[PDB]
């Protein structure tokens, strides 16, 4: 889980 | 498919013109939400994803925000209103480059139909303000308490107006019978400055009144023939039509 | 994409020149507060983020609160109003220098407006004022109770003025018809010092009056003709045009 990816889904999901 | 073109200052606001025989292009990446304008007092009735997942769609007004939750987003928003329906296609882009801030429309057809419709209602008002075919009579006479007479009087063959020098009071116009009535008719001031009276009748006779004193107008050329009012309204190169129908 | 202009006691304040077909790049460093002031006036509608969760937000009025709460957070804001719609590019700063702590905008189009319409009261009142073109007459006589005299009056072709003394009562002026009836007509004051009655109307007659005291006016030069009102203003320099349109 690299932080880019967390940037990502927390991109992802939020609205 | 229509692209739109981005503005000289920013690469981000781009400005596109709205058709109804084409879908317009939104490149949409992740991490922007994108501004979209409808036309003012446009009424929004419904629309439509591919997957109503995969964007968020929140709407107060004329405005539209969009968003993509998911990967692979690609798919149509079709959003229909009372005067016409928009058309996208949110295409998702991999590389989070050259993104869509907003979309304002530039739309032909509302100005396309405002010019049309401008253009009838000013050929109706030149058809009416041209007043060709017109014969005038100006064999008018008075008597009695001149300090409120009109400077001038005519019938164009259908009304009869009277003209009052500036300074003087606007009197009251009533209508004599050939007994000695008198009956009230509708009045309608027209002229530049308001200073031409307008009678809805050619008669022989005319009273006119103010405070206590009265002046009757003499016709001395009252014409019955006159021109029959066939097209049912003022000019004769405008006509009244039924549009109701039934 | 428009960097703000750095205060010059401070860079961490920063103006920037408003722009609709620009987006302003915000440089937000972790943990700061981003204040954005809008200005007065501004019916705020509703926002957007790139990431609801990503920066943390606080509004009331025209008073915006920015601030990320999210490592890495590059995302944009798309702020409506009833007036306009603000766009901004969101760069998160990775070394928490160069902190930018508040954004103000300079709007040249609320000023070019208002310089406008500043200079359409300019020429209003400057041609309301300038009144030349406008012919004056002199020739009236006076008899009844000399106590209450009016020290001068003529008249403008439209209105009648009449002045008073500093220490003259100032009377009431009733419009006399031909057969002697007395009848109300509109008054208003101007002058330097509230010494100037005009009454709206000429008229061959007047009268003042005041307690049990009378005073009569006489045009000896009633001019019945006088200049139409063209404009519908007291000036003829004044047009006067239908804004409600409908």
């Amino acid at each position: 889980k690299t932080p880019y990816e967390l940037a990502r889904e927390r991109m992802l999901r939020s609205g | 498919l229509d692209v739109p073109s981005s503005s000289r200052y920013d690469h981000r606001i781009r400005y596109v013109t709205y058709n109804p025989a084409d879908v317009v292009q939104v490149d949409t990446v992740l991490g922007v939400a994108t501004h979209i304008m409808l036309e003012e007092g446009e009424q929004y009735l419904t629309h439509a994803f591919g997957d109503s997942e995969a964007y968020a769609f929140a709407r107060k007004g004329r405005h539209i925000f969009i968003k993509p939750q998911a990967e692979l987003a690609n798919t149509n928003l079709i959003v229909v209103t009372d005067r016409r329906s928009y058309k996208f296609r949110l295409q998702m882009r991999n590389d989070r480059n050259g993104a869509m801030y907003e979309l304002a429309f530039r739309y032909p057809d509302t100005q396309a139909r405002q010019t049309r419709e401008a253009n009838a209602r000013a050929a109706v008002e030149a058809a009416f303000e041209q007043r060709v075919g017109a014969y005038y009579n100006l064999k008018y006479m008075m008597s009695g308490d001149k300090d409120i007479a009109p400077v001038n009087a005519w019938d164009d063959g259908r009304f009869t107006y009277f003209k009052f020098s500036a300074n003087a009071d606007l009197p009251s116009i009533y209508f004599v019978d050939a007994e000695g009535n008198e009956s009230l008719v509708p009045r309608t001031t027209v002229g530049s400055s308001n200073n031409i009276i307008a009678v809805h009748k050619v008669n022989p006779k005319w009273m006119i009144r103010l405070g206590n004193r009265a002046l009757a107008i003499f016709n001395e050329a009252y014409d019955p023939n006159g021109v029959p009012n066939d097209t049912g309204t003022a000019s004769p190169a405008v006509r009244r039509v039924n549009k109701g129908g039934n």
